[PDB]
């Protein structure tokens, strides 16, 4: 019932400097006047009109057959000539449409128009605007890039290099005759993971993207927790071949429980759909699933074995310049301090994550904005390590 | 007995801000580079012939 | 409200304070200012207390008596008029006030007095110069600060705003000269003309002052004077620059005509004439081992007829282009063109050329044997193939004049067409007087057809593009004149326009004068021709106005069919402002609303503008608009949407799109018209194995090559009517992509010139931090060996500072040296 979105906005997000200067005001002007000369384009075509042809061949013919009062109903069945349309409260029609009508978008289970006294169809409404039972795609490609995330080289390689496989050179195991929808299971500390969702994002640069977080222990007797997620990569393969992140599902939701029978079913349905859905032999799709979690113990002996799961990828600790590099990327917005206090916040520091250095940068602003605001806060120089303190790091009695 | 119809659909050029700016430069260039007949004589004061529609 | 009890104590003492300063006698007036104005000038290295005293504090400062009382009183004033501005209040009593040193009221004080003086500089008028020079001083002042206090950005906007480059030239050190003219140079891409070139003229200033000479000719080559490039050439002494301005010459594709007094000049002219280009590029193609020649058939993937095993001859040509290395039309070559049928002799043997273009020596030789064949269009086609084989390369005794000397004139069509081609592509961007007084003449022929006509100002547009020769104008006003308008406006005349085109390329202005000149011209084909030339000599400026007029024009309903002229208007849509990404995109986003709602014509036109935005740049929403509109019901939009795929993908080996034409392919099986052009758009994807894109903005995707750009549209004006021409018989435009044709690897040699194995980081070059003029921030280091493939998005730099390169701009050919910190 859905297919694609139309996707006219999101208006050149690269304004260069992103702080008010010359450049980033002549390149919005550049895209004010290009706004108003497509308006200016659309609205003159549109009203010095090629031709003055009838009634555009429309109230001629097609509107006055349609009539004036009209209902809703979904469309149910397709015939050769006729259509079978199930309208409002359980009514059901077999009517040939032959005014207005667009197959291509009739489709079952569709809104389409009847047209009262003698009921036929005679359009349809392609807006519709309610496919709302399960939606995962709502969230689809992500427009997050490559250069949001820094100093993880090396997993960023891995992880291109293991969904680049497809797409870029698939004739490679075309040829060698695999077709390995082996995915990516991802380790982390806790203190990262949604990282695990900036590193996905280079992947989110092709195609779309569909996340299962929590899910639950599918407790429903139907299970289809997996099953689903099935149907909605086939939904990714007749869309543009989308990926999986499954973050913290692979951990919970498939965990290497360790008791046998009685252990709330997902042992016997979740584990045993997520391997058939993970071999190739049963489902074919360039759709790789991402399997990031942040318990490497957890993981189940079906999702141990690289067989099925291969391109396993550890996410270790940021190191000294990649502390700097991500310091840098979430300053860079905020224009920290004209001093550059860089490496006084991070040469001593150790264990700190991404969801660190993200809180420390927010709270650095918040604390400058609370009195001490003057722009740059001279005070900022100490201020960021006054707020990378913050304590909240652990707490636990004394035991000690 | 006469229209005087003018059928334009003509809308003015909504320039505004660096177009205008370039405008104010072209203002920068552009610098250099029936009454006595009307208030007596109304035509009440002709002769007409002896057929003539008079009430 | 409650406040802070010190803040109240304070703001109840300043009230006290300005009640005494605004008190009766004045002999307690200075010494209430002496101690206001200290707490003033604090909180900047206060300001709230004092927002309701606007008037008496106006009040105050005209009651002060002239002298030290009044001009500290229109100091305070304006250091508090940043708040309280309702006008440029601060700077009016900043005027008034001492003039002594600013800096010391704050940071936040000297950029909004910086702010005004830039207002107050583009608010007077002309006849007002008197304060004009205490706001420069004002200016010349801030400009240390700011480059000290890391604001050189801001600095370089108000000194834009007035007008004063030439003395940021001045005052700007090397220690942050590098941000300042990327900075500049960001700007170029949007200033209007007149302070465009000034911007441009000023960072050659800064580039020459600073010895930066190499980058300094990528800003002459965007300020395309050709006089100003020699300058610098000789302006630069050094060996190392010398050669690397061979190289940019060289990859830019213009020969530079100079003296062999210079150092090394045979070394010079060679790789400016991009000799060892050639042997370069096979050498690297082996040690990629992309050498194998790429069968046609199972690019086709044929797992499951005349025109089509011509569009399979034409494919195999382009995948094998600058190789040379093509058994198929080699050994077997005359058999296969005998089997031939109609008018593709020619066109394969041109392709043949293709696969031996800038292989002279080696083409030449396997080419000699097919000049003596039988038939015409086999000959011509071999004439043709020389032409190509020459294109872009340029060669000391240039052996495409002596070959095509009979076949100049020659009059045969078809022999003439193919040496008149031949011709042009090799003189392309030579500006060659013996070529053009040679050619000039063929121009002037009579007994010629029309195409064959308009194929001779093709070649004198390619070969004097950008170079607003006089007598070749002339030439052709005078052929369209001497030419009956009625079988001037049939079908072939549109290629005239795109000669004056070319020739007045980049140069905008004068082009009034060349169409009063065609004024005369009746209105169906000069509604068209001026509106050809003007976008062709307008491109590369995003002039919004001139695409308005464009988008007003096509507007129209022009319903003997003039509308033919919305066409060209929708290629110059993209042409004007295809520069930079923005322009392209919101560009693309009108050719989308054009496709939604517009005439068959217009329709019939958007996808050549939505390729010329991204030729060789598979954008996926480029990708998936076109191929949602291949399949629309008029055969030419259907036709376009095909080859501004093929185009788009062209020198990409986009996998996912091959699958995707593999698709169309599949779907336009029964039609031949829409699957050998299918097939065609496979081969142009696969042009050259991927190694040569086809992009006409090189030196990091920001310089308008004329003669790629030329042969680019060539091939696109030809597109606005491929359903006629074609089909027809143009066989041989397709040709056109020679000059477009560049490789798009990086080729390192040293100070010896010997190839370099010296591995590079190669990934995605996107801007992350935006605070200044920073140079353009790379991801995804997957460094290997030189020879590295160059797509739109992502660069190259160097593993280690280890190797310094000639210019800091990383494509095509460049030199690294040993740094003198290397161990
Ligand atoms: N190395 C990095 N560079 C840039 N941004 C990062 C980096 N690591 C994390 N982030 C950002 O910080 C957010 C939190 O990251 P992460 O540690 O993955 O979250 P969590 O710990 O909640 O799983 C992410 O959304 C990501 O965008």
């Amino acid at each position: 019932k859905k297919t694609k979105g139309p996707d006219a906005a999101s208006k050149l997000p690269l304004v260069t400097p992103h702080t008010q200067c010359r450049l980033k005001l002549l390149k919005l002007e550049r895209i004010k006047d290009y706004l108003l000369m497509e308006e200016e384009f659309i609205r003159n075509q549109e009203q010095m009109k090629p031709l003055e042809e009838k009634q555009e061949e429309e109230r001629s013919k097609v509107d006055d057959l349609r009539g004036t009062p009209m209902s809703v109903g979904t469309l149910e069945e397709i015939i050769d000539d006729h259509a079978i349309v199930s309208t409002s409260v359980g009514s059901e029609h077999y009517v040939s449409i032959l005014s207005f009508v667009d197959k291509d978008l009739l489709e079952p289970g569709c809104s389409v128009l009847l047209n009262h006294k003698v009921h036929a169809v005679i359009g349809v409404l392609m807006d519709d605007t309610d496919p709302l039972v399960t939606v995962m795609k709502v969230e689809k490609a992500p427009q997050e890039t490559y250069a949001d995330i820094g100093g993880l080289d090396n997993q960023i390689q891995e992880i291109k290099e293991s969904v680049e496989l497809p797409l870029t050179h698939p004739e490679y195991y075309e040829e060698m005759g695999i077709k390995p929808p082996k995915g990516v299971i991802l380790y982390g500390p806790p203190g990262t993971g949604k990282t695990l969702l900036a590193k996905a994002v280079a992947n989110q640069t092709s195609a779309t993207f569909l996340r299962v977080v929590g899910s639950e222990l599918i407790q429903k007797y139907l299970g289809d927790g997996p099953k689903l997620v099935r149907e909605l990569f086939r939904v990714a393969e007749e869309h543009a071949p989308s990926i999986v992140f499954i973050d913290e599902i692979d951990a919970i939701g498939t965990k290497r429980y360790d008791s046998n029978s009685g252990g709330e079913r997902e042992i016997q349905r979740t584990m045993l759909e997520l391997l058939n859905q993970l071999d190739g032999f049963d489902s074919r799709g360039d759709v790789k699933v991402i399997m990031a979690t942040n318990r490497i113990e957890t993981l189940d002996p079906a999702l141990i074995r690289p067989g099925r799961i291969d391109r396993k990828i550890e996410f270790p600790l940021p190191d000294e310049k990649t502390k700097k590099r991500i310091f840098q990327i979430h300053t860079s917005r905020m224009t920290l301090a004209d001093d550059v206090t860089l490496d006084d916040l991070i040469m001593a520091k150790d264990d700190l994550s991404g969801a660190d250095i993200k809180a420390i940068c927010t709270e650095a602003g918040l604390m400058a904005l609370r009195e001490r605001r003057m722009k740059v806060t001279n005070e900022d120089f100490k201020k960021s390590k006054e707020n990378v303190l913050y304590k909240k790091q652990e707490g636990t009695p004394e035991g000690l | 007995e006469v229209p005087k119809e003018k059928e334009k659909e003509k809308v003015s050029t909504a320039v505004l801000s660096i177009t205008a700016k370039a405008k104010k430069k072209e203002k920068e260039k552009e610098k250099k580079e029936e009454k006595e007949k009307k208030k007596e004589p109304e035509p009440n004061f002709q002769l007409l012939d002896n057929p003539a529609r008079v009430m | 409200q409650e406040l802070s009890e010190e803040d109240k104590q304070l703001q109840d003492e300043l009230e006290m304070l300005v009640e005494r300063l605004g008190e009766k006698d004045t002999s307690l007036y200075r010494p209430a200012l002496e101690e206001l104005r200290r707490q003033i000038r604090s909180s900047t290295t206060p300001l709230k207390f004092l927002r309701p005293h606007y008037g008496k504090l106006k009040e105050i400062y005209e009651n002060m008596a002239p002298g030290e009382n009044k001009r500290f009183a229109a100091d305070i004033i304006s250091v508090l008029a940043m708040t309280m501005s309702g006008e440029r209040e601060c700077l009016k009593y900043r005027l008034v006030g001492s003039q002594e040193e600013l800096a010391s009221w704050g940071h936040e004080y000297v950029r909004h007095l910086a702010g005004e003086v830039a207002k107050e500089w583009q608010e007077l008028d002309d006849a007002e110069k008197v304060q004009r020079e205490p706001l420069l001083t004002l200016v010349k002042e801030i400009v240390p600060y700011n480059m000290a206090h890391n604001a050189e950005h801001e600095a370089c906007d108000l000194l834009m705003e007035i007008e004063q480059v030439d003395m940021l030239e001045k005052d700007i050190d090397e220690n942050a000269y590098a941000k300042v003219c990327l900075y500049l140079t960001s700007c170029v891409n949007y200033v209007p003309e007149p302070e465009n070139s000034a911007l441009l003229r000023c960072a050659l200033g800064v580039f020459r002052k600073f010895s930066r000479f190499p980058e300094a000719l990528r800003l002459a080559l965007m300020l395309n004077d050709m006089e100003l490039v020699e300058d610098i050439f000789t302006s630069c002494k050094d060996v190392v620059v010398q050669k690397q301005m061979a190289f940019m010459l060289g990859r830019h594709g213009v020969f530079l005509e100079l003296s062999e007094d210079v150092e090394e000049y045979e070394d010079l002219t060679e790789i400016m004439s991009n000799v060892q280009l050639n042997s370069n590029f096979l050498a690297l193609a082996r040690e990629l081992d992309i050498m194998e020649p790429k069968v046609p058939d199972d690019i086709y993937k044929t797992h499951l007829s005349a025109r089509m095993n011509l569009a399979s001859s034409f494919v195999n040509g382009f995948v094998n282009a600058a190789f040379g290395q093509d058994k198929l039309l080699t050994d077997d070559g005359n058999k296969w063109l005998y089997k031939n049928k109609d008018h593709g002799m020619l066109s394969a043997a041109a392709s043949l050329g293709m696969i031996l273009l800038w292989d002279v020596d080696g083409g030449l030789t396997q080419i000699d044997k097919y000049l003596y064949s039988s038939e015409d269009y086999i000959k011509s086609g071999a004439l043709l193939a020389c032409g190509i084989v020459n294109s872009g390369v340029r060669n000391e005794c240039d052996p495409a004049l002596a070959l095509l000397s009979d076949y100049v004139l020659h009059n045969s069509n078809t022999m003439r067409l193919g040496s008149i081609f031949g011709l042009g592509l090799a003189y392309a961007g030579s500006n060659r007087e013996d070529v053009l007084t040679l050619l000039l003449p063929v121009m002037g022929d009579s007994k010629s057809s029309m195409e064959v006509a308009g194929v001779t100002a093709l070649a004198c547009g390619m070969i004097a593009v950008g170079s607003c020769n006089g007598d070749v104008t002339s030439t052709i006003l005078q052929t369209i004149m001497e030419k009956s308008e009625t079988e001037l406006k049939d079908t072939y005349a549109r290629w005239l326009p795109l000669g004056l085109g070319l020739n007045h390329l980049g140069k905008g202005e004068a082009i009034e004068a060349i169409l009063a000149a065609l004024e005369v011209v009746s209105e169906p084909f000069r509604s068209f021709a001026n509106t050809l030339v003007d976008v062709c000599a307008y491109a590369g400026s995003g002039n919004v106005l001139k695409v308005q007029q464009l988008l007003h024009i096509c507007s129209e309903h022009f319903d003997a069919d003039m509308g033919a002229h919305q066409g060209v208007a929708v290629l110059g849509i993209a042409l004007i402002a295809m520069g930079e990404e923005i322009g392209a995109e919101m560009a693309l986003r009108t050719f989308g609303h054009l496709l939604r709602y517009g005439e068959p014509t217009l329709r019939r036109a958007v996808p050549l503008a939505l390729a010329l935005i991204s030729v060789s740049n598979p954008r996926l929403n480029i990708l998936d608009t076109l191929s949602k509109f291949s399949h629309d019901a008029d055969p030419e939009v259907s036709y376009n949407s095909i080859f501004a795929m093929g185009m788009v993908g062209s020198g990409t080996n986009n996998a996912r799109l091959a699958a995707m034409l593999r698709q169309l392919a599949q779907y336009h099986a029964k039609d031949p018209n829409n699957l050998f052009m299918v097939r065609l758009a496979q081969g142009l994807t696969h042009l050259g194995k991927g190694t040569l894109t086809l992009c006409p903005y090189h030196s990091d995707r920001q310089l308008m090559s004329q003669v790629a750009v030329a042969g680019l549209l060539t091939v696109l004006v030809s597109f606005l009517d491929v359903r006629n021409i074609i089909l027809g018989k143009s066989h041989y435009v397709l040709y056109g992509l020679v000059a477009a044709m560049q490789p798009r690897m990086l080729v390192t040699f040293d100070e010896e010139l010997r190839p370099l194995p010296v591995s590079v980081r190669v990934g995605q070059a996107v801007d992350v931090v935006g605070q200044a003029g920073k140079p353009k921030t790379i991801t995804g280091f997957q460094t290997h060996t030189t020879p590295v493939l160059l797509a739109h998005g992502e660069r190259a730099e160097l593993a280690t500072e280890e190797f310094l390169p000639v210019t800091p701009i990383l494509e095509g050919f460049v030199i690294l040296r040993k740094n003198p910190n290397y161990d």
